[PDB]
RNA sequence: AGCGUGCUACUUAUACUUCACCGUGAUUGCUGUUUUGACGCUUUCACGAGUAGGCAGGCGUGGAGGUCAGUGACGAAGCCUU
RNA sequence: UUGCUUAAUUGAACGUGGACAAUUGAAUGAAGAGCUUUUAGUGGGCCAUUUUUGGUAAGCAGAACUGGCGAUGCGGGAUGA
RNA sequence: GCCUAGACCGAGGACUGCGGUUUUUACCUAGGAUGUUGGCAUAAUGAUCUUAAGUCGCCCGUCUUGAAACACGGACCAAGGA
């Protein structure tokens, strides 16, 4: 009888997709991506710069 | 405009005749890169037997101020179109980024020559690095050793309607 | 005085083509029509007889009747909100066999050769054409080929 | 969700790759495309007002997916001056589904409030949830005719900050029709 | 504002109820609504249209139809159903032993079917014996075989019958009739 | 006094579309009409003489 | 507060989105609880401009058959009236 | 199978029997498809973009395609089919 | 991911469903508004009529491509009238 977002009501985010507690509990929507500091620009494509 | 400098590399599309074709390069002021690739087979299309369809975009990059903070003098050639016919200018303008001088340069041609941005090809834009590559004397007056100069006749702008005090125009 | 006879406004559908008049070459009188053949009508004007209506110049149809040196074609011709089937009769001159049938009917046979094949290695294949689909991922190499940077030219006045 | 993020951290990798090797990474075109009927259905020719009404952009706002081929690309190019399409991000194509996704059932338009309804229309072809079905639309699958047919045209609202201050004419000039390729996403969000 | 594929508000264009305000046959409308509604047989969803249908759509099946009919392979033992009347047909030269189900049954009709050992039931009876329609086969009349169907889509070429009130040598055969008055269409 | 409109097709295709534009509907078996006599009269022995066969054909399987 | 051009915000159509109510069309279910309405009740979805014209359902007037053992000289019918 | 056709056992046309199933052989869509009867009003049109003929031109005359007005309110063009 | 400000609405009417927390044959924010408090019932509230103000609104019928027309009929009222 009535339609509910699940954008705003949780009960109905968890009933379609039980996944959204996991992405939750693990903070998969600002989880950290480890890599190293590396600049690969430093040679050709600094023609970026001019050309 | 609100313009950003756009790197564009495209090529023909490889035939197996021709396996490895060229790879051009522009540089193109756009607002966004939707205008930048269109721009881009815009004037492929005036220098080379290439279109879209027939075409690739390689590669579409910002390219970000070297110094952003160091004002500078470039030197702009143009190619617009008038009412009557096509003409070369060029023109030169004061600023700190290439991107705001071609601003400025779109503002300039639309108020002194009614042109628009669909009638305007910019050909070179070069920093003036030595100051006797300057031309135009409404440039070369702000190079002038000290330069000072006053702003007379200062307005103030009102928060409220009425003011109960005389107005001042000193500065 | 308005004029509307049966080969009005035929003057360049009728003509032969350049270089190319004269007498009939015999592989038009060589080929068969079967009924139910697909062929094209274009009208030739070095023979008057049998021949098409303008309308019929171009169009595509179904062979119906075999005679002694015509065929039938049946045409489906849009008179108002309709469409009517026409019973042409033609002279073999102004006929000639649709290539549309023969590509698909190679389709046909090639399908069935992938499919049974496709039966025998244990395995399924999808025999339906595909859309040129966008394309993939590539990387491009540059060796040889540094960028060149084009700007566009000023103009110039070639008289 | 772990194949999306290694698909965007793959395609990151191989960007950083070729420009380390003096090479140039061109990325895949998309295969996917969401448009979006921004014209109103007045003094409309016949030729693309029937291409409209086989995409199903039967009023204004109403968009749809469909995926990229030649057949596609050159109807979509009918009814360039009436639509305006891009390329959709997931999570867009996840915020359209959730708050406005209805399916079509018995020729009836049915909120998507449980995955039962999605099951016992699309279980024939394995889907069984709402991520399931942005699944299939996002990486355009096998079964996508299907899917993206079930869907029922997505009726979006005027934007909220407005179009520009001119429509009815190319992205490129200034305008709201045709293809603005990853603007489409600002623009879904400002109609959804 | 909607660009309408069809056009809207658009009636089904067929019969939901019988025209007819007889008593009895909404009784049988009752008792197959309720069958074609809880029994998910094809036969019973095919006897509700046809008690909507008019008269012209009901055309009388005669007992030679019937007699075609049980003439089938196999069809020797089906119940006849007939959604209309069955009448007599005087150049049978015998009829066969047989259930016949109808909504009327001519004097005639009837008493033949009876002489020869047959029963006729009302479509009532046929819900209690077959409430599923088990091991029927329903006849239908000729529908083409009525009289204003000959003058149906007459012109040219098209070997219909004339709208005329009167039949003679006089009345329609000169003029587009015979090649020697001029035409003949 | 009486110049008025000579001809136009302005609103024809509109007309033409309402209930159109509809093909006509095809058939397993085309019409024989026109169709030469030699062979249509010989197409009628050769009918004939298959529904022979396969009367005797099923005969043999029957009784 | 003109002309060329750019940007930001803001204004508002019977248009779009969500919701209510009306009607139309389709659609779900309803007899061992069908029970004194199945020409009924009920679920769901979509739709709603309109001359000429077509069709459907209704309102009203004079008279007729039936019925209300109807109203009425303790005031019928008519007429006037925020 | 034939009385047509072939020098012919060749054919032509129609078949008997057997194999090839859901990628049964492009896309997209389908308030479903097909069929019939019967009858109304109408048969003065006009305008806009684009193509175009006569004319110096015309809010002129005549055509092509589409969309409109007529038959239509509503927001904007002060006002206006 | 979190906090936070405001506006409009509350259809439905025993239960049934999908989920969640399970501490549980329990409870929940999960198939549509309830709780509490004050006032009033000589009134708070609603409707209509008359009028003011703001805004919009050309005189109907007709033939017509096109009518408010400087096109035609119409002073008004009753009864009759296709």
């Amino acid at each position: 009888v009535l339609k509910k977002n699940p954008l705003k009501n949780k009960q109905v985010l968890l009933r379609l997709n039980p996944y959204a507690k996991a992405y939750a509990a693990e903070k998969v929507g600002s989880a950290k991506v480890e890599q190293a500091k590396v600049k690969p620009s430093k040679g050709q494509f600094a023609e970026v710069l001019k050309n | 405009s609100r313009l950003n400098e756009y790197q564009v590399i495209g090529r023909n599309l490889p035939t197996e005749s021709v396996p490895e074709p060229k790879l051009f390069r522009m540089r193109i002021f756009a607002p966004n890169t939707v205008v930048a690739k269109s721009r881009y087979w815009y004037f492929l299309q005036k220098l080379h037997k290439v279109k879209k369809a027939s075409g690739e975009i390689v590669s579409v990059n910002i390219i970000s101020e070297a110094k952003p903070t160091k004002v500078k003098t470039f030197g702009i050639w143009l190619r617009y179109e008038s009412r009557s016919g096509i003409h070369n200018m060029y023109k030169e303008y004061r600023d700190v980024t290439r991107v705001g001088a071609v601003e400025t340069m779109y503002q300039d041609l639309a108020a002194r020559h009614r042109a628009r941005f669909r009638s305007i090809h910019i050909l070179k834009v070069v920093e003036l690095e030595k100051t006797d590559d300057v031309k135009r004397q409404y440039v070369k007056q702000f190079l002038t050793k000290d330069l000072k100069f006053p702003l007379p006749h200062r307005v103030q702008k009102s928060k409220k309607l009425f003011q109960a005090t005389a107005p001042t125009t000193f500065y | 005085g308005k004029s509307r006879g049966y080969r009005s406004g035929t003057r360049y559908a009728f003509q032969r083509d350049f270089k190319k008049h004269g007498a009939i070459p015999l592989s038009t009188y060589l080929k068969v029509y079967k009924v139910g053949d697909i062929v094209d009508i274009k009208a030739n004007g070095s023979i008057q007889k049998g021949m098409p209506h303008k309308y019929y110049h171009g169009k595509t149809g179904i062979v119906y009747n075999v005679t002694k040196s015509s065929v039938g074609v049946i045409i489906n011709k849009v008179v108002g909100n309709r469409y009517i089937e026409k019973r042409v009769n033609l002279r073999v001159e102004h006929v000639k066999h649709s290539a549309c049938r023969q590509e698909f009917l190679n389709r046909v046979k090639s399908n069935a050769a992938k499919k049974r094949e496709a039966k025998a290695n244990g395995e399924t294949v999808y025999l339906k054409r595909q859309a040129a689909k966008p394309r993939g991922s590539r990387i491009i190499s540059t060796e040889g080929n540094i960028p060149q940077t084009l700007a566009p030219v000023a103009y110039e006045t070639f008289i | 969700q772990k194949e999306y993020t290694e698909a965007e951290r793959s395609v990151i990798k191989a960007k950083r790759d070729a420009k380390a090797s003096n090479s140039y990474y061109v990325d895949a075109q998309p295969k996917l495309v969401f448009v979006v009927r921004i014209k109103g259905i007045n003094k409309i020719p016949p030729k693309p007002r029937k291409v409209l009404q086989l995409l199903r952009l039967t009023q204004i706002n109403a968009g749809v997916f469909v995926r990229l081929t030649k057949a596609t690309s050159e109807l979509i190019k009918l009814a360039e001056p009436y639509v305006a399409y891009g390329y959709p991000s997931l999570s867009t194509i996840r915020q359209l589904v959730y708050k406005r996704g209805f399916g079509k059932v018995n020729k009836q338009r049915i909120a998507l409030s449980d995955n039962a309804i999605i099951e016992a229309n699309l279980g024939k072809f394995n889907i069984l949830s709402i991520e399931d079905l942005i699944h299939e639309i996002y990486t355009v699958g096998p079964n996508f005719k299907q899917v993206s047919n079930f869907l029922w045209p997505f009726k979006l609202s005027n934007p909220n900050g407005g179009f520009r201050a001119r429509k009815f004419q190319h992205f490129i000039q200034g305008g709201d029709t045709g293809n603005r390729e990853q603007f489409i996403n600002a623009l879904v969000k400002q109609m959804n | 504002g909607r660009d309408h594929t069809s056009k809207q508000h658009v009636r089904s264009g067929h019969r939901t109820a019988p025209k007819s305000d007889n008593v009895y046959l909404q009784l049988l409308v009752k008792l197959y609504s309720f069958l074609a509604r809880r029994t998910d047989a094809p036969f019973n969803k095919v006897i509700l249209k046809s008690l909507f249908l008019s008269k012209i759509n009901r055309p009388p099946v005669s007992v030679s139809r019937i007699s075609r009919a049980l003439k089938q392979k196999g069809a020797a033992e089906k119940t006849i159903v007939v959604v209309g009347t069955v009448t007599d047909d005087n150049r049978l030269l015998e009829f066969p032993k047989a259930t016949i189900a109808a909504l009327r049954f001519t004097a005639g009709a009837k008493d033949r079917i009876l002489k020869n050992g047959g029963e006729a039931i009302t479509l009532d009876q046929l819900a209690l014996r077959a409430p599923k329609g088990q091991n029927t086969l329903i006849v239908r009349g000729p529908r083409n075989s009525r009289e204003a169907v000959r003058h149906f889509g007459f012109g040219p070429h098209k070997g219909k019958a004339p709208r005329i009130l009167s039949k003679g040598r006089k009345f329609e055969r000169a003029r587009g009739r015979r090649r020697s008055r001029g035409f003949k269409v | 006094m009486a110049k008025s409109k000579n001809h136009t097709a302005h609103n024809q295709t509109r007309k033409a579309h309402r209930n159109g534009i509809k093909k006509p509907k095809t058939y397993k078996y085309p019409s024989l009409k026109g169709v030469d006599a030699k062979f249509k009269r010989n197409h009628r022995y050769a009918l004939h003489g298959t529904a022979k066969a396969l009367a005797k054909a099923r005969a043999e399987k029957s009784a």
